[PDB]
């Protein structure tokens, strides 16, 4: 009933009524401060048809504080660190309270479309995106097939 | 077959999308691989026809050698021509002839009483390249036809 | 069967079997690239050695055709010399090696061809055939990529799951 927990429940109604294309998310049946989220890779990106699962961590300062958001799937992306945490400007310093679950995920989903250089989380990924696009795509195509094996039990 | 387009995706929908996504990735390699099988048939066939086709060129050169060793002046050249006649292996023979075709032609022209044209070593070099680039051109054109025909029947199946 | 023939058939297969089918084709495809690279190399090396053996007979023809007695024989040797098709040469050489050998040994002549003029023609042809090869090879790469890109779109067009997710 606290201001954070009430605002989050609205985001769940948002995801339930009009879920953005290629995205789903839901809180834990026993804890609304943790959400299981999953982003499907958009078309014409090397992350195409990839089913990548995420984990969202909130505190009582939401929506005034950006949630701590990190990936659970193996990811090869210049912006995604090795621990799952993401170098997304919206999350770090561009936080605007008008962002809900739906927008946070499509923003990350859109990092697959056109990534952001000079934010080197995976130097391997950042450099290979500039020097050997084939080897970059080969490594991403691997993270896409490995994403498909989960069976998405976090969605029921 | 499960949807509900307005309702958020379900575990049953993502598995049904992961399965279909597997097929799309699968069919990409299946198609890419089956065309590479098609190319290997194209390559293997050309390998056998090319090897088979040289038997006319090789045997006719052995004929010219035999008629010339008897009237050769140099003993180094008589030995080399006897090596040609006594090799009895077309793959080895063909390499002996192609590597020494300049020398071989000169020996036949000198002994049989013809004027060895000057600039004749470059004449053979440019003749073998012209013939090779012609065969390589035609092969890549058949590779295009056979690949086009391969993919076209696949697209035909979809419609 | 053991393989999903159609996309409609994929519902019946488990993930583990699908992964197995995916990796088998990936491997067969990656192995055939290695094989085709090796074979294509061997085809040209074999082609070079066969063109070297035959061209030496064309050389012997050119040095003697100028001094031939019969018009029946000059026509036959000019056809031999001017056939830019190695497959045709091999049949001309193999079918008529008796006549060709007799003509080189008997009708022995002089050096009066344009020794420098034909070298120049062959230099322009070699350079031309080199450009045409490179162009025809890119046409293959662009066609493989083109058809593969087209076939890939059909799978997403006919995918009910993509239609559900991104409607």
């Amino acid at each position: 009933s606290t201001p954070a927990r009430r605002r989050l429940m609205r985001d769940f109604k948002r995801m339930k009524e009009d879920s953005p294309p290629g995205v789903s998310a839901s809180p834990l049946p026993d804890n609304v401060m943790i959400w299981n989220a999953m982003i499907i890779g958009p078309a014409d990106t090397p992350y195409e048809d990839g089913t990548f699962r995420l984990l969202l961590e909130f505190d009582e300062e939401y929506p005034n504080k950006p949630p701590h958001v990190k990936f659970l799937s193996e990811m090869f992306h210049p912006n995604v660190y090795a621990n799952g945490e993401i170098c997304l400007d919206i999350l770090q310093n561009r936080w605007t309270p008008t962002y809900d679950v739906a927008s946070i995920l499509t923003s990350i989903q859109s990092l697959f479309n056109d990534p952001n250089p000079a934010s080197p989380a995976n130097v391997e990924a950042a450099t290979l995106f500039q020097d050997h696009k084939s080897q970059y795509v080969k490594r991403v195509k691997e993270t896409v097939e490995k994403s498909w094996e989960d069976d998405m039990e976090d969605m029921a | 077959e499960l949807s509900d387009p307005s309702e958020p995706l379900t575990q049953k929908d993502v598995i049904a999308f992961q399965k279909e996504a597997l097929f799309r990735c699968l069919n990409k390699w299946r198609v890419k691989a089956n065309q590479l099988v098609e190319e290997n048939e194209v390559l293997a066939a050309g390998l056998s026809k090319t090897t088979e086709s040289v038997s006319g060129c090789c045997s006719s050169i052995v004929v010219l050698a035999r008629s010339v060793v008897e009237d050769c002046s140099d003993e180094q050249d008589k030995r080399f021509l006897q090596q040609l006649i006594n090799t009895e292996d077309e793959h080895t023979l063909t390499q002996i002839i192609s590597n020494n075709s300049a020398r071989i032609c000169e020996l036949i022209l000198k002994t049989s009483g013809s004027n060895i044209s000057d600039n004749i070593g470059r004449l053979q070099e440019l003749e073998s390249l012209t013939l090779t680039l012609q065969k390589l051109l035609k092969s890549s054109e058949n590779k295009l036809k056979k690949a086009t025909e391969y993919y076209e029947n696949i697209i035909a199946q979809y419609d």
